[PDB]
């Protein structure tokens, strides 16, 4: 399970930038679906 | 479930032993544990292995 990211500051822009590996974990788990998790507004 | 009395008294056919039991193999994900890679130090401008 390969993970790839880049952080650079500033509908998407326009241009070209490669991407770096940061970690490479050896799990062996299959994927067939994801979701994602974002920070709700409490207060 | 039956008790050990272990004494310091005893012969050697009753002391107590302490054993560890290492059960090892591979699997197809990569192998999180390695040997040695012998050590050595390294030459230059030579023609080497
Ligand atoms: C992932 O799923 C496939 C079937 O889609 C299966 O054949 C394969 O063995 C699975 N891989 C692992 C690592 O369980």
């Amino acid at each position: 399970f390969k993970i790839y990211s880049k952080h650079t500051p500033i509908d998407l822009p326009q241009g070209f930038s490669a991407l770096e590996p940061l970690v490479d974990l050896p799990i062996g788990i299959n994927i067939t679906r994801f979701q994602t998790l974002l920070a709700l507004h409490r207060s | 479930l039956r008790s050990y009395s272990f004494r310091p008294t005893y012969g050697v056919g009753h002391q107590p032993y302490r054993v560890v039991v290492l059960s090892f193999e591979l699997l197809h994900a990569p192998a999180t544990v390695c040997g040695p890679k012998k050590s050595t130090n390294l030459v230059k401008n030579k023609c080497v292995n």
